[PDB]
C-alpha cells in the first residue's frame, strides 16, 4: 500500500506563498553579473520590494532599476520608460557593461515591444558612447506564469543567448560551464573547491561568492557578481555543460548544446552522499581526470558525522520540505540516506506537468516504504492546514516565510533555500556537496537537541550518543 | 539654493528636487518639487500605490483578510516585511492572500477568480469575518470590478463585510497614492456603519499610528491613564469594525499627516470632529501632544501628573545620551513625514544635528513643514537616488543615517552605522519611552567598536588595533 | 523694538507649529486667525473661547503657544494689551503671505480632499 502520490493545490487563491513572481527570479540571475544594472520594467514595487527580499537573505545592497511605470504609460504604453530608463543608467554608470529589460504583468499585459526599444537604445548607445558597449538583453517574465524560478532560468537563458550572439564561437577553452541553480554563496565556494582539488578549470554560472563582501578598511564596495561579459561569451567555446538543476539552467545548458555543440549533461542536484557521487562521476566523465581521494576523505567525514546521527536521532521521524524543486527533490533523497521520513514535499508553482515527468519521483516511488504526499502548485497554507489536521510532523525543512507555521506548530525547522532571512548567516553554509550534507544534518540534529531542552523532552539522553 | 549634483548632471532636473539651506534664504523661493513623477532608470527609492494602501495601512489591522487580487508576487512581496505587532497573536504579519492570477484570468477575466479565492478564505478561516480587496496593477487594466464582486460576497455571505481599493502599482508615483485612496474610500463607504459602546467623557481617535514595534500600544497606556476612550486607532493594533465607528469620537489626534490626513479632514468636513496634529516622536513633544489633548477635554491636571512621572522616569536616561549623542551628524532618508517629527526633536532633546534629509513620496506639505524645522547647511532631497546618496554622504559626513535595512548595509562598507528609520531597531520609538529607545539604539550604532575595527588595516606596521570604551544609561 | 518681537514670535510659530501647514489653504486660514485670537486673549488675560469643540482646539493649540512665548521671550510680559495685540495682527498677515501667498505647495486649493 506504498505509495507517492503528486496532486495539486485544491484552492483556486494562495495563502502564503511559497515563491515569488518571475521578475523577481529575473533580478537574482541579473545581479550575480559583475557590471549589470537589472532593469525592471513595470511599477516601483516590481524592484524595491526584490532590492527589499535580497537584503533579507544575504544582509547586502544590490543594484536594480525601474523604469517607473505611470499613468500615462499604462494608457499609451510605456517604451519610452524603458528608453529612458537605459539612457539615464548608461549616462549614471559608466562602468556598467549588462541590462536585462526584465518584464513584469503589467508591461506583459501591455504589449510594450521590449525589442523594438532595445533596438532604439543600441542605436542611441552607439552614437553617445562610441568606445562602449552595453549589452541589453529582452528578458519576458510575466508574472501571471511559473515563479521567481522559472523567470531565474529565463533570465540566465536569455542573458546568455544575447552575449553568445554577439560573440559566437571562437577557440577551445578546456573549460566545463557549471549552471548550479539558485544556491547560495557557500555553495559556489564548496563547488569551486571540488574542481580545484580535481584540477578541473570550470566558470561557475552565476559567481555570487562575493555577494558575502567584506567590510574593508579602504571602504570599497566588492558586493558584485564575480560572472563577467567574458566568462559568459566563453561558454560557447567550453569542452561540455554541468546542470545541477533542472529546473534552473539546464535550460541554458540546452541552448549552448543546440547553438554551439557543447555537450550538455544534466545530473541531480548534489544534495546529499548519493547525489553527490553521481555529479562527481559525471565530472570525470567528461573530463577524463579521477576523483581526488580529498573528495573521499571529505565525503568519509561527512558519513561519520550523519552516522552518530541517523540511527539515534533521526529513524522514523517525519519530515516536510518545501522549496524549489530542485532542492525538494534533492532533500528528500539525502533525508532518505539518514534515515529520515519525507512524508510530504510541497513545490509551490504550475509547473506540475513538467514535475510528473522529474526521473527523481520514480527514485522516491522505487525508494520509499512509506507514503509521500508531493503537493505541486503548492501554497504555505497547505502545510498549515494539513498539521492543523494531523499531521504528525517531527521536522520541517524550508525556507523562513514558512517560519510561523514550525513556531506555532512546536515543531523543528531547519532553514533551506530562498530566503532564509531569520537565522545568521546561513548564505555562507553550504548545503550541497558532502560538506553541505555534513551541515545539513548537524543543523537537523541541533535544532531537534534544542526542541528536546525546551520540551523537556528526555533532554537528558544528550549525554552519551 | 537648489543644488545640481555631479552624479545628476545628465538628470539636471533632479537640481529642482535638492535644497540646501543657507542664510537669509526666502526658503518660499526654495520648496523643492515635490509628489511628481519619477525619473526611470535613477535607483529612486519610491515603492508602488498598492504598496501604500496595503502594505502600510490595511494590512495593520489584526483581524481582516488581506486579498491582493493580482498574480502572486505582489502578495508574497509585502509579507515578512513589517513589524507591526498587534494583541491578538499577529494574525496580520502571519498571513497574506492572493487571487494567483493566471494568464487565462488576463485573457477572459479575473472577476470569479476573485469571487472563488474569496469564500475559500473565509471558509478556511471561519472566525474571521472582514476582508480587504486590492487591485494591482494587472487586474487595474483588464478592468475587473472588485466593487462588484465584493457586492455579491456580502450579498451571498450576510456575516461578511468587505472593503475593497483601486491601487494599481501604477497609479500616483508612489506610495503616497495608495493612502489617498484608501482613505477617502473608507469615509466614503464604511466610516458610520456601525456604532459602539461611549465609556468614557472624553473620545478620540487616533490617526496616523501604525503601531511599530508596539508604539500604539505605548501611547495607549497613555490615554488609558488619562481615561480617554479611543474609539479608533487608524490603523496601528487596530480592528476592522473599530474604524466603522470614527465618526463617533470628540477630537481626532494625527500623527501621520500624510498618510492619513485625508481621512482627518473628512471626518472634520462631514461630522464636525476637530483635527489635532502631533508629534508623537520626541521627548518634549510627546508632553507638548499630551498638554493639548488634556487641554481640549479640560483634564489639565491628569495630563501634568503623567508628564510629571514620564519625565522623573525617563528624562535621566535621555539626558545620559544627550550628553553623548551632543554634535553628532545624522541623516535621515525615510518616507517623509519622520522628517518633519524628528529634524528638531533630536536636536533638542539629544543635541543630534541632522545633516541630510531624503523623502521618498512627500508633498510640498512636507517639504514646508521639515524646511520650517531644519536647519541652515542642511540637505532636503525629494525623491533621492542611490548615487545621490553617496555624493550627500561625501559632503556632509553623517555620524549616523537612519534609513532602511537595504541602505544601511550599503552604508556599512563605508564604516557609517544606521538605524532603522522604518521598522526600528529596538523600538518603540514613540512616547517618552520610546524617544530613550530611539537615543539608546543611536548612541550603540555610533559608539560601537566594530566600526573602529573595520578602519584598521592590520598589515600597516604604523598602526595598532584600538580598544575603546563605553557605557549605559 | 515692535519689528523684533514679531520676528521673535514668527521663528517660534515657523520652528514649533503645525496648525499653519493643514492640507487646504482654506484650513491654514482658519487656524491661523482662531489659534492666534485665542492666543491673544491667553496673553492679554482674556477668558479664552472653550464653547465649540472647534474653539476648545484652537485653546488647545493657543495654550501651548502662550505659554511658550511668555517663557522664551521676557519682552512678552512687559508690552501692553494694545502691543500684543497689534504684533498678533502682523504675525497673522506674515503666516499668511508664507504659508498661503507665497507657498509653491500645487495641492492648497485642490477642492477635494
Ligand atoms: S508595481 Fe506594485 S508590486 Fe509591482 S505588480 Fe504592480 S501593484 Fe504589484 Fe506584482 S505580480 Fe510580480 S511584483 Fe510586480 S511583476 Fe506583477
Ligand atoms: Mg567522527
Ligand atoms: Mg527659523
Amino acid at each position: 500500500p506504498a505509495e507517492v502520490k503528486l496532486s495539486p493545490r485544491d484552492r483556486e487563491g494562495i495563502i502564503n506563498p511559497m515563491y515569488d513572481c518571475q521578475p523577481a527570479g529575473a533580478q537574482y540571475a541579473g545581479i550575480g553579473i559583475k557590471d549589470c544594472i537589472p532593469l525592471v520594467h513595470g511599477g516601483q514595487g516590481c524592484t524595491m520590494f526584490v532590492r527589499l527580499l535580497f537584503a533579507q537573505h544575504f544582509k547586502e545592497n544590490f543594484d536594480v532599476a525601474s523604469t517607473s511605470l505611470h499613468e500615462e504609460s499604462a494608457v499609451f504604453g510605456g517604451a519610452k520608460r524603458v528608453e529612458e530608463g537605459v539612457l539615464v543608467l548608461a549616462r549614471r554608470y559608466p562602468n556598467l557593461r549588462v541590462i536585462p529589460i526584465i518584464t513584469t504583468c503589467s508591461t506583459e499585459v501591455i504589449g510594450d515591444d521590449i525589442e523594438g526599444s532595445i533596438r532604439v537604445c543600441n542605436r542611441a548607445l552607439e552614437a553617445e558612447f562610441p568606445d562602449r558597449k552595453i549589452y541589453l538583453a529582452p528578458v519576458h517574465t510575466p508574472s501571471f506564469k511559473g515563479s521567481h524560478v522559472t523567470g531565474y532560468a529565463e533570465c540566465v537563458k536569455s542573458v546568455f543567448k544575447t552575449i553568445t550572439d554577439a560573440h559566437g564561437k571562437g577557440q577551445p577553452s578546456g573549460k566545463l560551464n557549471v549552471f548550479p541553480g539558485w544556491v547560495n554563496p557557500g555553495d559556489v565556494v564548496l563547488l569551486k573547491r571540488y574542481f580545484k582539488e580535481m584540477d578541473v578549470e570550470a566558470n561557475i554560472y552565476m559567481d555570487t561568492e562575493d555577494f558575502d563582501s567584506p567590510m574593508l578598511p579602504n571602504k570599497s564596495i566588492e558586493t558584485h557578481g564575480r560572472t563577467t561579459v567574458e566568462d559568459i561569451a566563453d561558454s560557447a567555446n567550453a569542452l561540455a555543460t554541468l546542470s545541477l538543476a533542472r529546473y534552473e539552467g539546464n535550460t541554458t545548458g540546452e541552448l549552448l548544446q543546440k547553438t554551439f555543440a557543447v555537450p550538455n549533461a544534466l545530473v541531480n542536484t548534489p544534495y546529499g552522499i548519493k547525489n553527490t557521487d553521481d555529479m562527481l562521476r559525471k565530472i570525470a566523465e567528461v573530463t577524463g581526470k579521477e576523483i581526488p581521494e580529498s573528495l573521499v576523505r571529505e565525503r568519509g567525514i561527512a558519513l561519520d558525522a550523519l552516522a552518530d546521527l541517523a540511527h539515534m536521532f533521526f529513524a522514523n521521524k517525519k519530515v516536510a520540505i518545501f522549496g524549489h524543486p530542485d532542492l525538494v527533490l534533492g532533500l528528500a533523497q539525502f533525508c532518505m540516506e539518514v534515515e529520515l521520513e519525507p512524508v510530504l514535499l510541497l513545490i509551490g508553482d504550475d509547473q506540475g506537468n513538467k514535475y510528473k515527468k522529474d526521473p527523481r519521483i520514480e527514485e522516491l516511488k522505487n525508494t520509499a516504504h512509506f507514503d509521500i504526499e508531493i503537493v505541486h502548485n503548492a501554497d504555505l497554507w497547505e502545510l498549515e492546514k494539513r498539521i492543523n489536521a494531523g499531521l504528525q510532523l517531527d521536522l520541517i525543512m524550508g525556507h523562513s516565510k514558512g517560519r510561523y507555521v514550525a513556531i506555532e506548530a512546536n515543531i523543528p525547522m531547519v532553514r533551506v533555500g530562498f530566503p532564509t532571512f531569520d537565522r545568521a548567516g546561513l548564505y555562507r553554509k553550504p548545503s550541497i556537496g558532502y560538506q553541505g550534507a555534513m551541515e545539513l544534518g548537524e543543523m537537523i540534529a541541533n535544532a531537534m537537541f534544542a526542541h528536546m531542552e525546551y520540551t523537556r523532552n528526555k533532554e537528558w539522553i544528550l549525554n552519551t550518543w | 539654493p537648489m543644488v545640481l549634483l555631479e552624479c545628476d548632471k545628465d538628470i539636471p532636473e533632479r537640481q529642482k528636487h535638492i535644497y540646501l539651506k543657507a542664510p537669509n534664504e526666502d526658503t518660499r523661493e526654495f520648496l523643492p518639487i515635490a509628489n511628481a513623477a519619477t525619473i526611470p532608470g535613477t535607483l529612486s527609492e519610491r515603492g508602488c500605490a498598492f504598496c501604500g494602501a496595503k502594505l502600510v495601512i490595511g494590512g495593520v489591522l489584526k483581524d481582516t483578510i488581506q486579498m491582493i487580487h493580482g498574480p502572486l508576487g505582489c502578495a508574497y512581496d509585502t509579507w515578512h516585511t513589517k513589524r507591526y505587532p498587534t494583541d491578538n497573536g499577529h494574525f496580520n504579519m502571519k498571513y497574506v492572500w492572493s487571487t494567483d492570477m493566471k494568464e487565462s484570468h488576463v485573457v477572459f477575466g479575473g472577476e470569479k477568480r476573485l469571487e472563488k479565492s474569496m469564500h475559500e478564505a473565509f471558509d478556511e478561516m471561519p472566525d474571521i469575518k472582514r476582508m480587504i480587496v486590492y487591485t494591482t496593477c494587472p487586474t487595474a487594466l483588464i478592468g475587473d470590478d472588485i466593487k462588484a464582486v465584493a457586492k455579491k460576497v456580502m450579498k451571498d455571505r450576510p456575516d461578511v463585510d468587505v472593503f475593497t481599493v483601486e491601487c494599481p502599482g501604477f497609479s500616483g508615483v508612489s506610495q503616497s497614492k495608495g493612502h489617498h485612496v484608501l482613505n477617502i474610500g473608507w469615509i466614503n463607504e464604511k466610516v458610520e456603519t456601525m456604532e459602539k459602546e461611549i465609556t468614557s467623557e472624553y473620545t478620540m481617535n487616533f490617526i496616523g499610528d501604525f503601531n511599530i514595534q508596539g508604539d500604539t500600544q505605548l501611547l495607549q497606556t497613555y490615554w488609558d491613564r488619562l481615561g480617554i476612550q479611543v474609539v479608533a486607532h487608524f490603523t496601528g493594533n487596530g480592528t476592522y469594525d473599530d474604524l466603522r465607528c470614527m465618526h463617533q469620537a470628540q477630537l481626532n489626534v494625527v500623527n501621520c499627516a500624510r498618510s492619513s490626513g485625508y481621512i482627518a479632514n473628512e471626518l472634520k468636513k462631514r461630522y464636525g470632529i476637530p483635527r489635532l496634529d502631533i508629534d508623537s516622536w520626541g521627548f518634549n513633544y510627546m508632553a507638548e501632544g499630551i498638554r493639548k489633548i488634556c487641554a481640549f477635554f479640560g483634564i489639565e491636571e491628569k495630563g501634568e501628573e503623567l508628564i510629571a512621572e514620564e519625565y522623573a522616569k525617563w528624562k535621566p536616561k535621555l539626558d545620559w545620551y544627550k550628553e553623548r549623542l551632543q554634535g553628532k551628524k545624522m541623516a535621515i532618508w525615510t518616507g517623509g513625514p519622520r522628517l518633519w517629527h524628528w529634524t528638531k526633536s533630536v536636536e533638542d532633546d539629544l543635541g543630534v544635528q541632522v545633516v541630510a534629509m531624503s523623502s521618498k513620496f512627500g508633498h510640498e506639505e512636507d517639504f514646508e513643514k521639515v524646511i520650517a524645522r531644519g536647519k541652515e547647511g542642511t540637505y532636503y532631497i525629494d525623491d533621492g537616488n542611490e548615487l545621490e546618496f553617496f555624493e550627500i554622504i561625501d559632503l556632509v559626513k553623517p555620524d549616523v543615517i537612519f534609513t532602511g535595512p537595504r541602505v544601511g548595509e550599503l552604508v556599512k562598507k563605508l564604516h557609517i552605522p544606521y538605524v532603522n528609520g522604518h521598522g526600528y531597531h529596538n523600538g518603540p520609538y514613540m512616547g517618552f519611552e520610546g524617544f530613550v529607545n530611539l537615543a539608546r539604539d543611536m548612541y550603540n550604532a555610533v559608539h560601537n567598536p566594530l566600526r573602529h575595527l573595520a578602519a584598521v588595516d592590520i598589515r600597516d606596521k604604523s598602526q595598532t588595533t584600538p580598544v575603546i570604551v563605553r557605557g549605559a544609561a | 523694538m515692535s519689528q523684533s518681537h514679531l520676528d521673535d514670535l514668527f521663528a517660534y510659530v515657523e520652528e514649533r507649529c503645525l496648525w499653519q501647514f493643514f492640507s487646504r489653504t482654506w484650513d491654514r486660514e482658519e487656524n491661523i486667525e482662531g489659534v492666534l485670537n485665542q492666543v491673544g486673549r491667553l496673553l492679554t488675560g482674556q477668558e479664552p473661547l472653550r464653547g465649540t469643540p472647534q474653539e476648545r482646539l484652537f485653546y488647545a493649540d493657543a495654550l501651548a503657544m502662550a505659554n511658550d512665548v511668555r517663557e522664551r521671550f521676557p519682552w512678552a510680559s512687559q508690552v501692553n494689551k494694545e502691543e500684543i495685540e497689534f504684533l498678533l495682527d502682523g504675525l497673522k498677515s506674515r503666516l499668511v503671505d508664507v504659508t498661503i501667498t507665497r507657498s509653491t505647495n500645487r495641492e492648497l486649493n485642490h477642492h477635494l480632499y
